[PDB]
């Protein structure tokens, strides 16, 4: 069966937030650095075919804006899932070192939007868009985490191993359990945007149970403070309470805020650099 | 601006791709022409800011039966653009479910082209295409007359190797088709299992023995599902009779894995619940009488939770205690 424990070397763990067991690792064969996620299968216990569904769907993507899938190996009864590893860090990570320009933000959103467009075209969706899942290569490339990736007619919230454990980036029609599609990702994008500009999402300081009941009732969040009008305008575009009034990704791709402000993706390595310089050890 | 030329351009540009050297002459242009065709073709079928234009769809269909464009396409597929492969799948899968009257024309004009199907299943040996081919195959075994073909095939029993295959992803996808064959068309499937009982279960018995935790679990589980079907009543009675089959489950109940035992249980209980146990069953049950009550008493009593499971448990014990 060729056992992954000798095919790959596990390094520091990075699965602190969800289920657990995501590691940095190395392909012993090729010295390529990978992400390794190990799933029990025994102690699952959301069914096997659900997990294979996650993989089927993930392996269908071959976009330089969505994190690649390299394959899987079964050791006795644990499954090693190997994916592309991005050594720049997450946008969330990169904020620890200081704030971002509008040019930097817009550069990122542009790339996420391309990822998003690619997904939407295959009637796939994302479902966990947040600065934590905005991932960067060491040369400044930007791509969505594989974590959120899903099929257009799949309920990712019912199942363990896929569910989002915080309501902050969630669209109101999702919270209301009603019919929802890719327009909900667009909403999450709007939140991400506020998050990239402000360091945290609207109402972070609030109890998740109050939040869920405000997100439908209240007016949508807005961008506030020293940001350009077109930036604020981009965020209203995304955060419409009515899914129908939200632009597709293709349309956002040519919003003024993106067109005026985005730049060469390489320029983002200044962020990667700033971060390296910033952190300890 | 043409919905009847793209075919006259692939039976061209796709024909080009075999044979040819890795030479520049067809390396870029010839293969990329193919991918651009498959995109404009899928467009005539799916609504960028256009509609599915029906008149063009009728023309589109009666162009592909010219002549065996799909045969050599599916054959020489392993040399296509990655997104092109995914495109082919999308193309194949929707013309398949075309309809005139209450009649599916694609399905019929494949019942001649009987090899298209076996090519697709032979795809399971080439890892660079296997998955696409799965997606396509499952979409056709989805129509009754098509499942009939692979089921009564000699090529059917290749699944037992395709399921045990090296890479777990493909082993999985294989098993998916294997499953969807035996479950989907209920009346048809029950026909197959009656006639080929002996052969089918010899191989299947191997799966239950081979581990590979996932192969073992999934097929043990599929056994349960095929056994309690009702459509399969004849088959299950034959099954729960052989004392080889009861010794097997008994060992599965003894498995290292919680989840495997629990699965084994749901099959095992049908053996004991049988109102018409044949002698060799009763012999092996009576022989192991003490050790069974011993076992079922302490078998996974953390589940409560499960009214039905404990109910099935006190029931099973009563029955074993009560003999001869």
């Amino acid at each position: 069966m060729a056992d992954p424990e000798e095919l790959f070397t596990k390094l520091e763990r990075i699965g602190k937030g969800s289920f657990g067991e995501v590691f940095k690792g190395i392909d012993n064969r090729t010295q390529q650095v990978v992400a390794i996620k190990i799933i029990d299968l025994e102690e699952a216990e959301d069914e096997i075919e659900d997990i294979q569904q996650e993989i089927t769907v993930l392996s269908q993507c071959d976009s330089s804006y969505v994190t690649k899938y390299y394959g899987s190996y079964l050791k006795g009864s644990k499954l090693w899932i190997i994916m592309e590893y991005l050594g720049g860090g997450s946008a969330l990570d990169l904020l620890r070192a200081g704030p971002f320009d509008e040019f930097q933000i817009a550069t990122m959103l542009k790339e996420i939007l391309k990822g998003l467009d690619y997904l939407h075209s295959e009637k796939k969706i994302h479902r966990d868009i947040k600065a934590a899942n905005v991932l960067l290569s060491e040369q400044g490339d930007v791509k969505l985490a594989a974590f959120g990736v899903a099929g257009q007619l799949t309920d990712t919230q019912i199942k363990r191993n896929t569910f989002v454990g915080t309501p902050f980036w969630m669209a109101p029609e999702v919270i209301q359990q009603s019919a929802y599609d890719s327009k909900a990702d667009i909403w999450s994008l709007g939140i991400t945007a506020i998050e990239l500009a402000k360091g945290e999402p609207p109402n972070s300081d609030m109890h998740p149970m109050r939040v869920l009941f405000l997100i439908p009732k209240n007016n949508p969040p807005t961008l506030v403070g020293d940001f350009t009008k077109s930036f604020k305008e981009f965020i209203d575009a995304c955060l419409n309470k009515d899914p129908s009034f939200r632009p597709t990704a293709k349309e956002l791709l040519k919003h003024k805020f993106i067109v005026k402000n985005s730049k060469k993706t390489s320029y983002l390595t200044e962020l990667i650099d700033r971060f390296k310089r910033w952190k300890a050890e | 601006a043409s919905p009847a030329d793209i075919v006259k351009n692939l039976k061209e540009s796709m024909a080009v791709l075999e044979k040819q050297d890795i030479s520049d002459k067809k390396a870029e242009k010839a293969t990329e022409e193919v991918s651009k065709n498959l995109v404009a073709m899928k467009e005539i079928l799916y609504g960028n800011e256009k509609e599915p234009q029906t008149e063009a769809v009728a023309q589109l269909a009666q162009e592909l039966y010219n002549s065996g464009l799909l045969s050599t396409l599916v054959a020489d597929l392993q040399l296509i653009d990655f997104e092109g492969k995914k495109d082919v799948a999308q193309i194949f899968n929707n013309i398949l479910r075309r309809q005139i009257g209450t009649r599916t024309p694609t399905v019929e004009y494949i019942c001649t082209q009987q090899n298209i199907l076996f090519m697709l299943l032979k795809g399971y040996e080439s890892p660079e295409i296997a998955l696409n081919c799965g997606i396509m195959l499952r979409e056709c075994i989805r129509h009754e007359p098509l499942a009939k073909i692979i089921l009564w095939s000699e090529q059917f029993y290749d699944f037992f190797r395709y399921v045990e295959m090296s890479t777990f992803d493909i082993a999985s996808d294989a098993f998916a088709t294997f499953k969807d064959l035996l479950t989907r068309h209920k009346l048809l499937s029950a026909e197959f299992l009656e006639q080929h009982y002996d052969r089918f279960f010899s191989e299947y018995e191997k799966l239950l023995h081979s581990e590979n935790y996932v192969t073992k679990r999934q097929s043990l589980k599929l056994l349960g599902e095929l056994l309690l079907d009702r459509h399969n009543f004849t088959i299950m009675t034959k099954y729960i009779s052989k004392p080889e089959n009861l010794k097997l489950m008994m060992n599965l109940l003894r498995d290292k894995s919680r989840n495997i035992q629990f699965e084994a249980f749901h099959v095992f209980k049908v053996f004991v619940a049988n109102p018409n146990k044949t002698q060799p069953i009763l012999d092996i049950l009576l022989k192991n009488q003490a050790k069974l009550i011993e076992f079922l008493s302490k078998f996974q009593n953390d589940r409560t939770e499960d009214e039905q499971f404990n109910d099935e448990k006190t029931y099973l014990v009563k029955q074993i205690r009560d003999l001869k």
